[PDB]
């Protein structure tokens, strides 16, 4: 499933992925 | 009490004075209990390292061959500092951190424990919306975030303690609605002035939705970083670091104008000139009217400004932003083939998003820092956890259960997660090919028995 980091995210980072100079 | 928590890493310790060697012979004690590889003592205050040249490669010699994962030190005032923590990108944290690792039971992250009091924000997990900025502010930002030791996440979460943004009419900000909602300026202060934001300067630099007019942004920049006089003035004394060097800035690089000021001031306060390349000049009369310029700093690889430059200039020194800050760290200037991969113009995408989603196992600091900007420049994502959303893992070793885990994915011929060292990544964008990971050399996971693998030293 999810497997965390070792050393939990809410709004995840394929959303806001784009720039606005694409 | 004992444990395999350390199990396979080299530590090395640095003690700068007599008096420190309790605590150092107590912090060997735990690592060793903890079942570490190997934990080397230098003593800084009995040998002269006056008039000796301590380079990568004496470093390499006198403590390697193998990697030395952490050096262990509660100063960065000693010769091989640079060549440690930006060249072989060897994380160096304090006592205190073998402590709290052994108290949780888990490698923690370097960040908040590294000595150098330069990093201001040390204790900061910083969102910057790509919605916001263009890529080329983006890159900057990330920068100076780094080389401020705060951490760069791609997703807001609990842990998350600041959002940057550019304005209030962002996307980011409404479609979200503790953490807090700041202008570039919050970073950018910490770097020029080195010392923490605390007066009414704290208070402009807050995401305030009032400030929907152009004019009032460019108010409080030139309010919070226009105009001087900055703290920890011994950190980076050398003030003619870019004297005799003058730099064209390709117009590839669409900057917020005060952003590009703040660059040129960067520039110019370490004794360089700059010059602003516009895409209707005519760069033959540019570069014979400013027959000094010797540097060209750009965005793309691709630019049609940097192929007619080249053409008129074929000596001229190609870089990018990035390699500009390289070299405040270093302070020194360094040609660019002396530098790393991330220091050029950027390739044009390799990947996409769809091929390219990995996560990675075992890097600290600011090899961490690194595959991000490489899997960015790669066209690809990076995630901070392992899930069946992921297409590759990177590793250098075979320990972690992210690995177990990921190995035993990468047996099914449906799920075809692949599993694969960083010279794949950085060996795809040198070649500006994808390459294959399952070849021999990328599936080399005993990457720790020669320092020379580092992740960062492919291209240099």
């Amino acid at each position: 499933e999810t497997v965390p980091d070792s050393q939990s995210p809410l709004i995840p980072t394929s959303v806001g992925s784009y720039f606005r100079d694409d | 009490s004992t444990s395999l928590l350390f199990e396979q890493l080299n530590f090395l310790i640095l003690v700068a004075a007599e008096a420190e060697l309790p605590i150092a012979h107590s912090t060997r004690k735990l690592l060793m209990d903890n079942s570490c590889n190997n934990c080397q003592i230098y003593e800084l205050y009995n040998e002269n390292l006056k008039d000796v040249k301590t380079d990568k490669d004496w470093f390499m010699n006198k403590f390697g061959p193998q990697t030395v994962h952490f050096v262990i030190s509660n100063t960065i005032n000693f010769p091989f500092y640079k060549i440690v923590y930006f060249d072989l990108l060897i994380p160096v944290v304090s006592h205190t951190w073998v402590q709290d690792s052994v108290k949780t039971k888990r490698h923690l992250r370097t960040n908040m424990y590294s000595p150098n009091p330069f990093h201001l924000l040390r204790d900061c997990q910083v969102y910057i919306s790509k919605s916001s900025f263009n890529k080329c502010e983006y890159i900057l930002y990330s920068d100076l975030l780094h080389l401020l030791g705060g951490t760069l996440v791609n997703y807001i979460s609990n842990r998350t303690t600041h959002v940057i943004v550019q304005s209030p009419q962002d996307p980011i900000i409404a479609t979200v609605s503790e953490w807090k909602f700041v202008y570039p300026i919050w970073i950018l202060y910490h770097f020029k002035m080195a010392k923490p934001l605390k007066g009414e300067l704290a208070t402009l630099c807050e995401l305030d939705m009032q400030d929907t007019s152009e004019e009032q942004l460019f108010a409080k920049w030139e309010e919070v970083i226009g105009d001087t006089s900055s703290s920890q003035l011994t950190l980076h004394p050398n003030k003619t670091l870019f004297k005799n060097h003058h730099f064209a800035i390709s117009p590839d690089l669409n900057f917020f104008t005060p952003l590009y000021w703040f660059l040129k001031g960067f520039i110019e306060d370490l004794d360089g000139k700059v010059t602003p390349l516009s895409f209707s000049d005519d760069l033959k009369s540019v570069y014979q009217a400013f027959p000094d310029i010797d540097c060209y700093i750009g965005h793309s690889a691709n630019s049609p400004i940097l192929e007619k430059t080249k053409s008129i200039k074929p000596e001229i020194h190609v870089g990018n932003v990035s390699w500009l800050f390289y070299m405040f760290a270093l302070q020194k200037f360094t040609p660019v083939s002396q530098c790393k991969l991330i220091h050029q113009p950027f390739h044009a995408k390799l990947f996409t998003s769809k091929e390219l989603t990995v996560a990675y196992t075992n890097y600290f600091g600011s090899q961490r820092f690194y595959i991000q900007r490489l899997v960015e420049i790669l066209g690809g994502l990076s995630t901070p956890e392992l899930t069946r959303k992921n297409t590759h893992l990177i590793t250098k070793s075979t320990i972690g259960k992210k690995f177990k885990v990921a190995k035993k994915w990468s047996l099914d011929p449906q799920n075809a997660i692949i599993v694969t060292n960083h010279m794949w990544l950085e060996q795809c964008y040198m070649n500006n090919s994808k390459l294959n990971p399952k070849d021999s050399r990328f599936q080399n996971f005993k990457l720790d028995d020669n320092m020379g693998w580092n992740i960062g030293q492919i291209g240099m």
